[PDB]
């Protein structure tokens, strides 16, 4: 069911 | 022996029918498959592309992993062209790891022996890797490259 966005280290 | 006989082909079957590649889950989540092209196709095509293989979650993609949040409907994509030579395609939401390294999504990147590709970045427990197994046959062809002539 749809895709979710992991985290991201800037 | 009649029946028995065709049992014993069933395991040991001739592999090399015309596979590109072969991509083996290591984290044991998706059975093993075998990507195939058209050796006559690649070595007429050299631009471009001739064909690829799209892995996710989606049962369209021609890899059927499972459900993974993390992982996309088709989280990475594999293309083979080049001068006789396999090309891998990134396509995730996330992105998609080779070797613990990230690459630039939907971009092409040279095959590896035995490579690795790993996916769902992001939670320690929620990544997947795969390997990709290369048929040396297919790279002995190329180099005899056979010619096609009728009579």
């Amino acid at each position: 069911n749809i895709t979710q966005p992991t985290q991201q280290s800037t | 022996a009649t029946q028995r006989f065709l049992i014993e082909k069933f395991s040991q079957e001739q592999i090399g029918e015309n596979i590109v590649c072969r991509v083996i889950c290591t984290t044991g989540q998706i059975p093993i498959r075998d990507l195939s092209a058209d050796i006559s196709q690649v070595l007429k095509e050299k631009r471009s592309i001739k064909k690829v293989w799209t892995f996710g979650r989606n049962p369209a993609c021609d890899y059927h992993l499972g459900n993974i949040s993390r992982l996309s409907n088709k989280h990475f994509q594999i293309l083979l062209g080049e001068d006789g030579n396999l090309l891998l395609n990134d396509i995730s939401t996330n992105g998609t790891w080779l070797n613990g390294q990230k690459v630039e999504k939907n971009s092409n990147q040279l095959l590896s022996q035995g490579d690795e590709i790993t996916v769902g970045v992001g939670v320690e427990s929620d990544i997947l890797s795969l390997v990709i197994f290369i048929n040396d046959k297919f790279k002995q062809c190329l180099e005899q490259n056979k010619v096609d002539r009728i009579r």
